[PDB]
């Protein structure tokens, strides 16, 4: 039995976001690439970089927002400037959110030594798509 | 003379020569006033829309120059829209501008369709009371405050709820 | 009502050195859907039609590149997952473009690029014969 | 801390190549042609087997950067063959899908 | 719901207004055609699952048909079968068993009257008539059924159908009546082609096994072929191969009256072969008369095929084989 | 606690411009944008889910920022930077006869911290002899 | 000769981004940028 990157089902009681409850052969059929970049197109080049930065934001992400982070990140990268989307619950004060988008658009840029856009959008709860 | 100010200031980039946050509100807090009554109350509110929220939070006492013109104007039926952009414009808990909104409403008698309007208006006034922030200090209910709002639902066709008015004047003294 | 007077400063020096010429332009915008391509030819042949360019859109095959990998992390290797990569081309030729106009449409399309594609120009450059070959050296 | 010895093995190894990169190649270069005489290529295959070991292109090795799994590395993303399905099948990559045909 | 369908209903419609203000258009002709083709540029999801895909539409439309409420505030039920489980079907069913025994008293007076004014309506053959689906039928009494019960409500309306019938009874039952589409299998006839003094040439287009031919036939001139610019002799040595080409010829009785030349690619000399005859059969419906084509079809001619190689799955020796299986 | 604010969707104007709300490519937000959008695959009896709290519409590469209304606006400003092709060389042939060597250049934009490709040096030059 | 070449026309790299924010002005529902 295939268990690649699925949620099993037990009872009804589990709430499940979109994300989690397609399996991964649903990828390019009912959900989209949670990353877009140049890196691999068929006659592209500099794709192993592109993939170790982007886990590396995958770890960073989910450790500068602490609980407060909803599901997973969505990368864009336009010209050389990188863009960050982002879910996040209704945690912290926004004092502190501003402080840590401050934080991390200064530091990411300086890092991968180019211009970072972080867009946030601010749900109450998870999104549940399925059983609840 | 305003206009030929506020007009250099459009120019080009003159804009970014204003000052700073608080030069800024108080630029505006100057200009604003004197849009409202200057000028009629069809064009001042059309710069109300464009000045606030986008480029300053208006002052209470801005607010209060607002219902002012709306008065003068013989306009009273944006009572209950302008206490709902208060409210989103950090005036929830102002004191000075409650007592203002409650007079004007219930100075004269109105038609019901307008009354009602009011009465919503009144019944949300009502429950930012109920909820202030200053009760964990001292909570105050004005004694004209109370008066406006239970003369408020007697003309909405809202008699029951006037009965409940009744027993506050004697809780409040 | 209140809006900014006069807010445009640009500045166009023209200076005394002739244009360059290009006989034809070829965008080639490459992409892994097809709906954005679909729509990112419509902004081109709009934005082309205003300037008075005259292009011409035809979209290249496809190529479908495929890879197999081990399913399990130990033997069973009767069982394989595999990936496939899809690139979908699209042609944008652009036609008697001169080097000034090929300025502006160029980083005007080069800014409003999708995340998802890249493109690649090929401009023909066109000029007369060099100074040796003209002027008649035996 | 690398993931593992081996990993930091490498490092070293690639580091070493580097700086004898274009010494290495220079006197390879005698040894590989035949218009030269015969003891000056003698002499040059002592030196460049005097070289330290580490300083051999072939003996760089090509794991994964994640995980330094000797074997199963795809060369274009640089990464073994398990963590590669682990970032495709949650769509963490971009362009790339199961395979249906 | 009723309510949330009628916040939807106005949202829309305003909803509507912006997407027409944007787009440059005039909002009082802002179709659903345009809705979808505008909703397509301005969200350009790159998705096969056409379901998936972002939608704007009529709310009636997207959210499921839901049941009124059946009962009033003190609880009576306004319909007289609600106890039954199934009040819609049911009431179909009894409404439908009563327009049967009308009929047949109708039809009872009618004998006693003797007079014989209904024709059976019943055969609608060209029209092309079928009954309610079950899925179907289900999206118009907005209640589930089952096969059983489906099966005797049809056979129901066959035999009203089967009765007399009387100008209530047949508007009653067209609304349980649905329309196929037309069926027909014969060719579009190419119409010949005239070009530069050249009479009656046409073109045909064939392809098989990837191999694709294009041949235009001449018919003006003698009995041969030109194929990639030499002669079909030279460039078919196979005897099965120029056996392919004479078989639409032969078939209609004209080997030396067609002048034709063809342009093959691709595929090794069986497919080419196998093409260019497919392409010539297309090619030749223009000279040959109407009832002859039928004739062509018949002979399997004109029908493309659909054999094509297959892959090889991943863990086995071929398209079908697999390793040898050792038990033990 | 800190409360939500209602969405400036209420507040938009029903004729006011778009691009003034979008100068830039931007993500898209569920409050900025007053038109109702759904996607995703729906249940197997309901709807797709709404446009607030949505990935879907997220991923996607909007293109809010490049309405026919302001593709008209945005080019039309930018006439100014532009010079006519001679009208003489109209017909090809008479570009040979004017103009015999043309020059065939690349230039490459990808994704990323930096543009050196080694592709784009090559230059092709034709003659007509 | 029946073709004039046209003179080029210089521009700085950043203006051709001033001509386009010139169309775009300030939007009164929207929070600073
Ligand atoms: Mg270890
Ligand atoms: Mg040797
Ligand atoms: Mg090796
Ligand atoms: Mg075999």
């Amino acid at each position: 039995k295939n268990r690649a990157a699925r949620v099993r089902v037990s009872k009804g009681d589990k709430p499940v976001t979109y994300e989690e409850a397609h399996a991964p052969h649903y990828i390019a059929h009912r959900k989209g690439w949670l990353s877009l970049h140049t890196g691999n197109l068929d006659g592209e080049d500099h794709a192993a970089e592109r993939t170790v930065e982007d886990v590396f934001l995958r770890k960073f992400m989910l450790g500068t927002f602490p609980g407060c982070l909803a599901d997973q990140l969505v990368l864009k990268r336009r010209a050389n400037q990188l863009e960050i989307c982002a879910l996040v619950l209704r945690q912290l004060p926004p004092h502190k959110f501003y402080f840590l988008v401050g934080y991390s658009e200064t530091l990411l840029s300086h890092f991968y030594k180019c211009p970072v856009h972080l867009h946030l959008q601010t749900v109450p709860s998870k999104v549940v798509y399925k059983y609840i | 003379l305003a206009y030929q100010v506020h007009g250099l200031l459009n120019t080009g980039d003159n804009w970014k020569l204003i000052g700073s946050d608080h030069r800024r509100n108080f630029y505006y807090s100057k200009f604003f006033n004197l849009l409202c009554f200057m000028e009629q109350i069809d064009v001042t509110l059309k710069w109300y829309k464009d000045l606030i929220p986008s480029v300053f939070f208006p002052h209470s006492q801005t607010m209060i120059d607002l219902l002012q013109a709306l008065d003068v104007a013989n306009r009273l039926d944006m009572v209950p829209q302008i206490w709902k952009d208060s409210k989103e414009y950090g005036h929830t808990f102002r004191n000075e501008l409650k007592e203002e909104i409650l007079m004007l409403m219930a100075r004269d008698q109105h038609p019901p369709e307008l009354q009602v309007a009011f009465a919503d208006c009144a019944a949300d006034i009502k429950s930012t009371y109920e909820s202030q922030d200053a009760r964990q200090t001292a909570p105050e209910w004005p004694a004209s405050s109370l008066n406006y709002v239970a003369v408020l639902f007697l003309r909405a066709g809202r008699t029951q709820e006037a009965w409940k008015m009744l027993g506050l004047f004697r809780k409040h003294n | 009502v209140d809006v900014p007077k006069d807010m445009t400063k640009p500045e166009i020096t023209i200076s005394d050195e002739p244009d360059t010429l290009y006989k034809r332009l070829s965008v080639l915008v490459k992409g892994h859907d097809k709906a954005v391509l679909d729509s990112y030819e419509y902004f081109a042949v709009l934005a082309a039609k205003e300037l008075g360019i005259s292009i011409k859109v035809h979209e290249p095959p496809r190529k479908i590149e495929r890879f197999t990998l081990l399913k399990s992390v130990h033997i069973f290797k009767k069982h394989r997952v595999q990936y496939e990569m899809r690139t979908l081309y699209r042609c944008l030729e652009l036609e008697h473009l001169t080097g000034s106009t090929a300025d502006v449409y160029l980083e005007y399309i080069q800014r409003n690029l999708p995340e998802g594609v890249a493109m690649e120009v090929t401009k023909t450059k066109l000029e007369q014969l060099p100074e040796h070959i003209r002027k008649p050296i035996w | 801390y690398y993931v593992d010895w081996k990993m930091l093995r490498d490092v070293k190894r690639r580091k070493m190549a580097y700086e004898y990169a274009d010494e290495r190649l220079r006197i390879n270069s005698l040894r590989k042609n035949t218009i030269l005489p015969k003891d000056l290529q003698e002499v040059a295959d002592e030196e460049i087997a005097s070289l330290p070991r580490d300083s051999c292109p072939v003996r760089i090795r090509n794991r994964c950067v994640m995980t330094s799994r000797p074997r199963g590395v795809k060369r274009r993303w640089r990464l073994s063959r398990i963590v590669f399905r682990h970032l495709a099948d949650h769509g963490q990559l971009s362009g790339v899908q199961r395979a249906m045909w | 719901t009723v309510d949330f369908i009628k916040k939807q209903i106005e949202e829309f419609n305003i909803g509507k207004r912006h997407l027409a203000n944007m787009m440059g258009e005039d909002p009082e002709t802002f179709t659903q055609e345009d809705i979808d083709r505008a909703i397509a540029y301005l969200f350009p999801s790159g998705l096969f699952e056409k379901r998936a895909r972002p939608i704007m539409k009529h709310p009636e439309e997207i959210f499921p048909k839901q049941r009124a409420i059946q009962w009033g505030e003190d609880g009576r039920p306004f319909h007289f079968l609600f106890y039954t489980g199934k009040q819609s079907y049911y009431s179909l069913m009894h409404d439908t068993y009563g327009k049967l025994l009308d009929v047949e008293k109708h039809h009872n007076q009618l004998r006693a009257k003797d007079l014989l004014a209904e024709k059976t309506k019943i055969l609608k053959d060209p029209i092309g008539s079928r009954w309610l689906i079950k899925e179907e039928l289900e999206e118009m009494l907005v209640e589930k059924l089952s096969d059983q019960d489906y099966a005797q409500f049809i056979r129901l309306l066959e035999r009203l159908s089967a009765l007399p019938c009387g100008a209530t009874e047949e508007d009653f039952v067209n609304r349980f009546r649905r329309s196929i589409p037309i069926q027909s299998k014969k060719q579009l006839i190419e119409p010949l082609q005239y070009d530069e003094q050249g009479m009656a040439f046409s073109r045909g287009e064939g392809k098989r096994k990837t191999a694709k031919a294009e041949v235009v036939v001449y018919g003006q001139g003698s009995g041969r072929i030109d194929v990639n610019g030499v002669d079909y002799l030279l460039y078919f040595p196979v005897t099965q191969d120029r056996e392919q080409l004479m078989f639409p010829l032969h078939f209609l009785d004209r080997l030396g009256k067609h002048d034709m030349t063809c342009a093959v690619s691709g595929g090794g000399r069986s497919a080419q072969a196998g093409a260019v005859r497919l392409a010539m059969a297309r090619a030749l419906c223009s000279f040959v008369t109407e009832d002859e084509v039928e004739w062509m079809r018949q002979a399997g001619l004109l029908t493309a095929d659909p054999r094509v190689r297959e892959r090889k799955k991943p863990g086995q020796e071929g398209a079908r084989r697999k390793f040898t299986w050792k038990k033990r | 606690r800190r409360k939500a604010l209602p969405p400036r969707t209420e507040k938009m104007a029903v004729d006011q411009d778009w691009p003034s709300v979008y100068p830039v490519a931007a993500p898209f937000k569920p409050s900025a944008v007053p038109l109702p959008v759904r996607m995703g695959y729906p249940v197997k009896r309901g709807v797709p889910m709404a446009k607030e709290g949505n990935l879907e519409l997220l991923k996607i590469p909007n293109f809010l920022h490049l309405t026919p209304v302001a593709i008209k606006r945005h080019c039309e400003a930018l006439k100014d930077f532009c010079t006519e092709w001679p009208a003489a060389l109209d017909s090809d042939e008479k570009c040979e006869k004017h103009f015999p060597i043309e020059i065939d250049t690349a230039d490459y934009v990808s994704a990323g911290p930096s543009i050196r490709n080694p592709k784009a040096r090559v230059v092709t030059l034709r003659v007509k002899l | 000769e029946e073709v004039v070449i046209p003179k080029k026309k210089t521009w700085d790299k950043v203006a051709i981004l001033q001509a386009l924010a010139s169309t775009v002005h300030r939007d009164s529902t929207a929070a600073p940028y």
